[PDB]
């Protein structure tokens, strides 16, 4: 496998990166349960060692220097981080952390771990919306994305959550979807926001100016299969409206179904 | 090839021994 | 039946071989149109040497130019036997700028026995030492070695460039 | 000093002087065109050199410039979409800056553009006085569309970081990041260099498991191939190659292709690099061309018989650099005959002893040190990562013979063979694939990955195998008893075969439905078969021993709808029908064979 | 730009063995330079530098060294490598391997100077090849059609008239006249006897046709580097010609056989060890800079087509000369002893022949609709023919059914007719179509299984 | 084979390669006449169009007979002779004619010690009229309730298969041209009266 | 257990002493410990290629197919590494692997070491091929110390005579297989049916065996039997009547 200067120095880098890892997910130490689980490596990192000293230690046997039990730990504390850095504008309680964290200290491989799968398909549908311009598309996926979140930050990721599966699914099958097929995104999103338990999925989790746009998108996509503008201005009222709930789209699917009793 | 080999050998020989007399001329 | 359809290009190899033919006497006359250009200026090149002061700084160029190749310890410079005063001075002059650019001594003569025949148009030749190595830079050397090179310059200059010659990669 | 001078020179040979401390691989730049060669001996103060390209023309007292390096690759943004020769010159720069048909000798353009300025991003968390290891991301290049072009320190670097840049955009020569060991510091920017002979690190190298999808029914059912797995397929005229490398460049589970020319005809060069800047895919609902996630390094008869033989050294490290990364890369190797007779050219030039049949006593050496590098890994430095190289490489035995020393040691070291074969492709039978010669020796290890996300299809693979086995030995007896007199669960067998052959392993590429058979279609369509085929043996079996027993022919007229809907299965459409459609469709035609067959028990 | 300083001359020659002179004191060696020795009678020869190290330089003389001494001969080293003068005007003209007129014509004014050993062309100019060359020889444009741009060799054996299949497609050879003007042909011959070095220069004369063709010839006494140079100065100015002034050009390089001959006596008077099963170890190399110097490339209308003649040694094609061209170029046809036997002309087979590049050439817009079938069903009736006559000794001809006795008619129809063409007689590829279908016309249309009931219908009938 | 004779091959118009089952048959001269060639043919048929004008047709028909014959002996080796056709056994059977009593030459004996132009064109010629009269004579009485066979002609017409065997014992010493041509033209008329017999 | 590992991306010129550091090693656990020692060489042909392309950088003189003209002298100072010695308990037993190129038993690897080894054990792409496991084909395998290590006190009294007669039937039953490709089933007497019948029976039940079952010498001779037992006993012609007498009746 390796050489004795690079295993030695993998070693050095690795006692660096979980200390890196413990100041950007927990800058207050209140996650202390877990640190305790680390300050063996941390003791370390808390002094100025130059690089050189951690590397004569570890040739040493001072430092933990398997490198097998440090890719371990340091994993573990890797898919903690993704989490909380994929949960956006949200944040966990502590206890629901360190839950998570026993639940993935446990786990036998964790890159075969459900964890795992849905914490890259979180950072797939994510990494699209720091790009993405405004289309019907991207509107719909910022809105089902920020439910997800939400959604996420109150569950976690390591038990089967309906809701939260069910999001992942239709959320993906929407970033897979081709960009012009307008009326099967409307669809997939008007059959979101019609499945959903509540009147308003998107209450108090999305602002009230993208909520204003869903609004005012289906209106814009619904006015013009209106053949009488006494059905578009019955349908126009309706923009009063910035929050986005199922009795907007019920008043809009009746101002459509007039529509088809009117032609 | 063995025996065109070997025979190339010691031509490059006597051509470096008669050079390295010549160094004695 | 065969015979019958022959007819079209059994007198178009005629009209090939005929506008071939016709080309082949376009080039000989192309030829020695070039031919007289370098008779032209052979004869200008003669009134080059003719006029001594011009011809004084032919050969502090050619003298320089033959011990530059050469590089020897030693060097015998040839000449024709009228030319030997101008000569005698290009080797005097010579000799200090040798040595400032190539740091080295050196010992330059003229051949006082055995001149070039007067019949060479001018320049002159250098040997190494014992004569097994020279250098030429008569007149007619030079010019037949420049003319030869310049040759698709001429050729642009005298008959126009070719109108097919697209690309010059 | 850096300069020595020629001494001698006597055909593609270069003798020079003044080449003390000179070393062993070291190439260099000589004469006034700075001809690039290796040295290739050592002797005192000189060295002998091997020049690559044309020697003519050169003199006596001509400058040497000895590079400080062995045979290496420029490693940084601007891969994806270059085409390279064998040595990495960038094909496609020295045609639009010298404005020529021609490749010049002595051409000196760097393999990547210290021009353009590359839109950078720190790791975020690196600070001044960070401790900081060899493979470690200090930062990314928004690259295009696709690729996040991942800046990692070099293996044999370390240290204390001293300093790292702002976001913002850089050139290829702007220092980045400043480290610093035992007081000696070392400046990095975003390109490094490695030697081409010399394996990449990693911390582990891992068993494969995972497929690598081509999107074909046959090869990803009953030849499948692992992500770090390696493969041979036979490299010759009509047997139609290009399926497999079109499938693995629009469709496979790979992050980044490489593609390497070995020495092909000049016309042959030219479709490849024609084809591949036109071929596109689509990904979050959007086509992109396949050039984002691509680098083509191309080798026509004529280039230097040094980047002939180097060819495949230039693409396996360009590969293990994107593995580095935690990507998973394919690897094309054109024809690895093509750079075995450049291996035969160089030992030949050098006059080593002729072995066997005139190619190098080292040449299975080269090719086990080439295979291995295959392979699933956990990379160094401290994201914690995995990625992959799998290589697949075409062979080009003469006339079909497998005893030819490059296709024997080649198919002795490979896992699988993808058996394309022009006796197929003249009947338009596609892909080519011969399922009697084609095999792979995966399946102990796809074993578990199969089981708990597929589950039932191992034993319709074993069953769809055998079927296919049973109608080869059939098929002089049929000549013998005149297909009539046949038993009755043997016609099924030669029929259900047909069916196989006909409606399963055929998929042609250019129609909608089929370009790309996702791995639930093609196990759904085979259950279907293989269901079919048990309910018909039943059926005969309940019956032949004394009753007005069923045949084949009672179960054609009886079942003649359901034969047919068995044959309409390829039709089903991913891009038009949903997953849950097309496993309810499937299920849809389970239920009615089987109130079909439960109307004939 | 122009070299301007004076040539050196030399009587420093330390010794002479075989064809090599070596000289000493020599200033700055230049490898690959061009020497003129003049002998004590002063006769004039020439020669190239083989090698060189420190002050010493050995030339291989052109000529022989027979008569040079130590004492009195004398070199003069010229300055450079060896050029080429090219220009349009090389079109009808006569020269031999070195470049000098045979033809009773001036000396080239020269458009430029090329280096003869070129540079390759980048694989990313390259563009794939497409339209047809078309020969006049029915075997050829009918079932091994030749794209422009293509490199196709034909492989032949001794006594064969590949020398007079040569000489025909250089004498027919042309584009495809659709619904000459920019075409031209460089014909290079290496190693020819002087009766065959006759014939191409009268045959291309008496025919009329020399305005097309550039021609090289190399006698088989002339000598060997010559015969180096030959392709060379051939390739270097097909590429002018080509990639300059706008040409689709064909080159025919005659016997690539007696080229590797003297490759082989170049790389032995080197002293270096002979290779594989004779040849040099960097062969494939060496004829992979001959054959690559070919096809379209982009921004320019010109474009190279190649065809290498060659002869196989006990008609064996495992041999390494037909076997290292068969890597490198994308195709063979294949001269035929026993069609030569049996008297046909030309005796090509088309059965081990093939064209990799015939569906480009070939179709709609670049020949006609039916090409593409016409070629696959003529080659499976002659490939089924040559089974029934093969077995008709074997069961007597009253054991065949009657549509083996259709397909052993085809058989003789199709070798007198289609196969079988005069020396001076000319088919265009329509010729070529049209003989097909009425040696097609002989089968019920339902036995045509190659072609589709489209093309059937339009020319399986005869027309008013 | 060897460098030598590859070499040559490179540069001579003619070559005559011996056969080593005629050598050890002792059928003299031994040369293989399907390796062997000739690259003048073309120089010299404005020869033969000027001065013997019948040559040309006979020594192409010739070359096709010795050609063919080589196929079926090749056949006859798996099947024993019995599945051949009439006109294919009158091949067999005159490419054996040509064989010993033409390309067969005695070189001691005088009436062959050197055989004159006029005399190799007349044996030809009657040779070759054979082969067209009794291969039309099988062709016309296929489909046929008669139908004549190698065997008829064999016995309708020993003599002149004697006589065309006879052919070459015409010795150029001692008869002159006028001699010879009215023998062999003789010959040419008991061929065509005895096909006419038939 | 002691592992050596030189993979394939290792130096080539480390293979060299591969095996002399781990028969250095067998040879102090037998012959100063004691111990008994099962040395693995595995992939000799990785050896001899290495060997080959160290000597040919040398230009010493080429045997056949360009190894090196000491091949031979050199594995042997490999192999004459094994065995018992005078007054010490310890003993080394090698059982090095060897690929053969192109499956050729004449090629110079296979054949040195045939020269040197004391028997070899052949497996066989054909038995492969036809799934059976192990693919041992009894014929071109050999060992020649067993002549001395079985019969009466070492194994039983028949295993010296149930061996030889397996390994003629074996051989008769291969060249009746291979008349039936030239003649058809049809031309077989009942004579050859019976050589015919025991090479099924034996390659199913006396060579076919799976990965972890773990046959006793007295299964395997009883095994032996029953196959023999198919023929009428005059045929079994390398057997005495002495030993039919005693265990064909059984």
């Amino acid at each position: 496998g390796l050489t004795s200067e690079q295993y030695h120095s993998q070693v050095v880098g690795k006692i660096g990166y979980i200390a890196r890892c413990m100041q950007t997910i927990d800058p207050e130490n209140n996650l202390k349960k877990i640190r305790e689980d680390y300050q063996d490596v941390l003791i370390w990192a808390e002094k100025n060692y130059r690089f050189e000293e951690i590397l004569e230690a570890s040739k040493s046997g001072k430092c933990p220097n398997d490198l097998d039990a440090l890719s371990r730990r340091s994993l573990i504390l890797q898919e903690l981080l993704r989490l909380v850095s994929s949960i956006s504008p949200f944040k966990m309680k502590l206890d629901l952390i360190e839950s998570q964290y026993e639940k993935m200290k446990q786990h036998v491989n964790l890159w075969k771990s459900d964890y795992h799968v849905k914490l890259n398909q979180l950072n797939q549908l994510t990494d699209y919306l720091k790009n993405a311009a405004p289309t019907p598309k991207n509107n719909f996926l910022r809105a089902m994305t920020s439910v997800l979140q939400m959604q996420i930050a109150q569950y976690g990721i390591t038990e089967d959550n309906e809701g939260i599966n069910q999001l992942f699914k239709l959320g993906l099958h929407l970033l897979a979807m081709a960009n012009e097929k307008i009326d099967e995104q409307y669809h997939l999103f008007k059959g979101y926001v019609k499945d959903q338990p509540e009147e308003s999925p998107f209450e108090g989790i999305l602002p009230a100016e993208d909520q204003k746009i869903l609004v005012k998108t289906m209106i814009d996509y619904a006015m013009p299969k209106l053949s009488s503008k006494v059905l578009q201005d019955k349908l126009s009222a309706l923009s009063s409206s910035d929050v986005l709930t199922k009795t907007l789209l019920d008043s809009i699917d009746r101002i459509v179904k007039e529509n088809e009793k009117l032609n | 090839f063995y025996r065109l080999k070997k025979i190339q050998e010691k031509k490059k020989i006597i051509k470096e021994k008669s050079e390295k007399d010549l160094e004695r001329r | 039946e065969k015979k019958e359809k022959q007819i079209e290009q059994q007198k178009k190899i005629q009209m090939s071989n005929l506008m071939n033919q016709a080309r082949l006497k376009v080039l000989r006359a192309r030829d020695d149109l070039i031919t007289d250009l370098l008779n032209e200026a052979k004869q200008r090149l003669s009134k080059v040497v003719k006029d001594t002061t011009r011809y004084q700084v032919l050969l502090d160029g050619l003298v320089l130019q033959g011990l530059y190749q050469l590089l020897e310890p030693r060097m015998i410079v040839r000449c024709r036997k009228q030319d030997f005063p101008l000569v005698k001075a290009a080797v005097q002059k010579a000799i200090p700028m040798y040595k400032i650019a190539t740091k080295k001594d050196v010992d330059v003569q003229i051949d006082l026995e055995a001149y070039l025949p007067e019949d060479i148009a001018g320049g002159v030749e250098i040997y190494n030492g014992d004569r097994k190595i020279k250098v030429s830079n008569t007149l007619e050397s030079r010019l037949d070695l420049i003319a030869q090179q310049m040759m698709p310059e001429v050729r642009g200059a005298l008959f126009g460039a070719n109108a097919n010659r697209k690309f010059l990669d | 000093s850096t300069f020595g001078y020629v001494h001698g020179v006597s055909g593609p040979v270069v003798t020079a002087c003044d080449m003390a401390g000179a070393a062993m691989y070291e190439l260099v730049r000589v004469g006034h065109s700075e001809l690039v060669g290796e040295i290739i001996r050592l002797e005192g103060d000189m060295a002998t050199i091997q020049v690559y390209e044309e020697t003519s023309g050169v003199s006596v007292g001509d400058p040497v410039l000895r590079t400080g390096k062995p045979l290496s690759v420029e490693l940084g943004p601007g891969i994806m979409g270059a085409i390279f020769d064998g040595i990495q010159r960038p094909l496609s720069d020295i045609s639009s800056q010298t404005q020529s048909i021609y490749i010049p000798r002595g051409v000196n353009v760097s393999a990547l553009s210290r021009d353009i300025k590359w839109e950078f991003i720190p790791s975020k968390n690196l600070r001044v006085g960070s401790h900081i290891t060899g493979g470690d991301i200090y930062g990314i290049v928004n690259e295009n569309s696709l690729i996040k072009h991942k800046i990692m320190l070099p293996p044999r670097s370390r240290g204390s970081v001293t300093y790292i840049a702002p976001p913002g955009n850089y050139d290829a020569s702007d220092v980045v990041l400043e480290l610093e060991f035992e007081g000696v510091k070392e400046k990095l920017s975003m390109v490094q260099v490695w030697p081409v002979r010399q394996v990449r690190p990693v911390t582990e190298k891992l068993p494969a498991n995972h497929p690598l999808l081509t999107g074909q029914r046959v090869l990803d059912a009953l030849f499948p191939c692992v992500q770090g797995g390696t493969t041979a397929i036979p490299g010759a005229f009509g047997c139609g190659k290009t399926v497999i490398s079109q499938s693995l460049s629009k469709y496979s589970n790979s992050d980044v292709i490489i593609y390497v020319g070995c020495g092909e005809r000049g016309n042959e060069m030219s479709e490849v690099l024609r084809d591949f800047p036109e071929l596109t895919m689509e990904v979050d609902g959007k086509v992109e061309s396949i050039m984002k996630r691509t680098a083509l390094v191309a080798n026509t008869s004529n280039m230097p018989v040094a980047a002939r033989e180097a060819s495949i050294y230039t693409g396996i490290t360009l590969s293990e650099y994107f593995r580095d990364m935690g990507y998973h890369v394919s690897m094309m190797a054109d024809s690895t005959s093509r750079w075995a007779e450049a291996l035969r050219e160089i030992s030949g030039r050098l006059a080593e002893m002729p072995a066997d049949s005139g190619y190098p006593a080292y040449l299975g050496a080269r090719l086990a040190s080439f295979y291995e590098r295959a392979g699933r890994v956990k990379c160094l430095g401290n994201p914690e990562r995995e990625g992959s190289v799998s290589i697949v490489g075409a062979v080009s035995p003469p006339g079909g013979d497998f005893s030819d020393p490059v296709t024997s040691a080649t198919l002795g070291i490979v896992q699988v063979f993808w058996g394309l074969d022009k006796k197929l492709a003249q009947r338009k039978h596609f892909p080519s694939v011969n399922w009697l010669i084609s095999y792979s020796k995966y399946m102990r290890a796809l074993d578990e990955y199969y089981d708990k996300h597929f589950t039932e299809f191992v034993p319709l693979r074993t069953k769809a195998k055998e079927i296919l086995q049973e109608e080869e030995d059939l098929a002089e007896i049929v000549q013998l008893v005149g297909k009539a007199s046949l038993a009755e669960t043997d016609k099924i067998t030669l029929e259900v075969a047909k069916l196989i052959k006909d409606d399963f392993l055929q998929q042609n590429g250019y129609t909608p439905y089929d370009r790309f058979c996702p791995f639930y279609k093609t196990v759904g369509m085979l259950s279907n078969m293989i269901s079919f085929y048990d309910m018909a043996r039943r059926a005969v079996e309940t019956t032949a021993q004394s009753d007005n027993k069923i045949t084949w022919s009672i179960i054609r007229e009886h079942m003649g709808e359901i034969l047919y809907k068995l044959s309409s299965m390829k039709f089903k459409d991913p891009v038009k029908d949903g997953e849950a459609k097309i496993k309810a469709d499937y299920a849809q035609l389970l239920e009615d064979m089987q109130n079909a067959f439960r109307s004939l028990e | 730009n122009y070299l301007s300083q004076p040539r050196l001359t030399y009587k420093t020659v330390s010794g002479v063995n075989g064809p090599l002179v070596i000289l000493d004191h020599v200033k700055f060696p230049r490898y690959a330079e061009i020497v003129h020795l003049t002998l004590p009678d002063g006769t004039k020869r020439s020669g190239q530098v083989l090698e060189v190290s420190g002050s010493k330089a050995v030339v291989q003389v052109f000529e022989g060294t027979s008569g040079i001494d130590a004492k009195k001969t004398s070199c003069e080293f010229t300055g450079d490598i060896l050029r080429t003068p090219v220009s349009e005007d090389m079109l009808g003209r006569v020269f031999n391997g070195s470049g000098k007129p045979i033809d009773r014509g001036p000396v080239v004014l020269a458009e430029d100077f090329l280096d003869i050993m070129g540079q390759p062309i980048n694989p990313q100019c390259r563009i794939y090849p497409e339209e047809m060359i078309q020969t006049g020889i029915s075997a050829i444009d009918g079932m091994n059609s030749i794209a422009r741009g293509q490199k196709i060799p034909i492989f032949s054996a001794a006594g064969l008239p590949h020398n007079e299949i040569a000489a025909q497609i250089c004498r027919q050879a042309g584009l495809v006249k659709k619904s000459e003007e920019n075409f031209a042909i460089v014909f290079a011959a290496m190693g020819v006897n002087m009766e065959t070095a006759r014939f191409f220069k009268s045959d291309f004369e008496e025919n009329g046709s020399m305005d097309n063709v550039c021609l090289f010839l190399n006698l088989a006494n002339d000598p060997t580097i010559e015969r180096i140079i030959t392709p060379r100065l051939a390739l270097t100015t097909a590429e002018f010609l080509a990639y300059q002034c706008e040409k689709h050009v064909l080159v025919i390089l005659t016997d690539m056989s007696s080229y590797a001959e003297a490759l082989r006596e170049v790389s032995a008077a080197r002293e270096e060890v002979p290779g594989r099963r004779g040849f040099p170890g960097y062969m494939y190399t060496d004829l992979a800079t001959i054959y690559e110097r070919a096809g379209r490339v982009e921004g320019r209308n010109g474009s190279i087509t190649q065809i290498p003649i060659l002869t196989m040694p006990n008609d064996d094609i495992t041999h390494p000369i037909p076997d290292l061209t068969g890597y490198i170029t994308e195709g063979q046809i294949y001269v035929d002893r026993q069609l030569h036997n049996r008297q046909i002309y030309p005796p090509i087979n088309v059965l081990p022949s093939l064209s990799r590049l015939m569906k480009s050439a070939i179709g709609e817009g670049m020949t006609r609709k039916d090409h593409a079938d016409v070629s696959n069903q003529l080659y499976a009736c002659y490939a089924i023919g040559k089974d029934v006559q093969a077995m008709k000794a074997v069961v007597g001809e009253e054991a065949l059914t009657s549509d083996d006795l259709l397909y052993l008619e085809f058989l003789q129809k199709f070798e007198k007719n289609f196969i079988t063409q005069g020396p001076y007689e000319n088919r265009t590829v329509y010729e070529t179509l049209d003989i097909g279908w009425q040696l097609l016309r002989i089968f019920p249309k339902e036995m045509l299984k190659r072609i589709p009931q489209s093309t059937l219908s339009e020319f399986y009938p005869r027309d008013s």
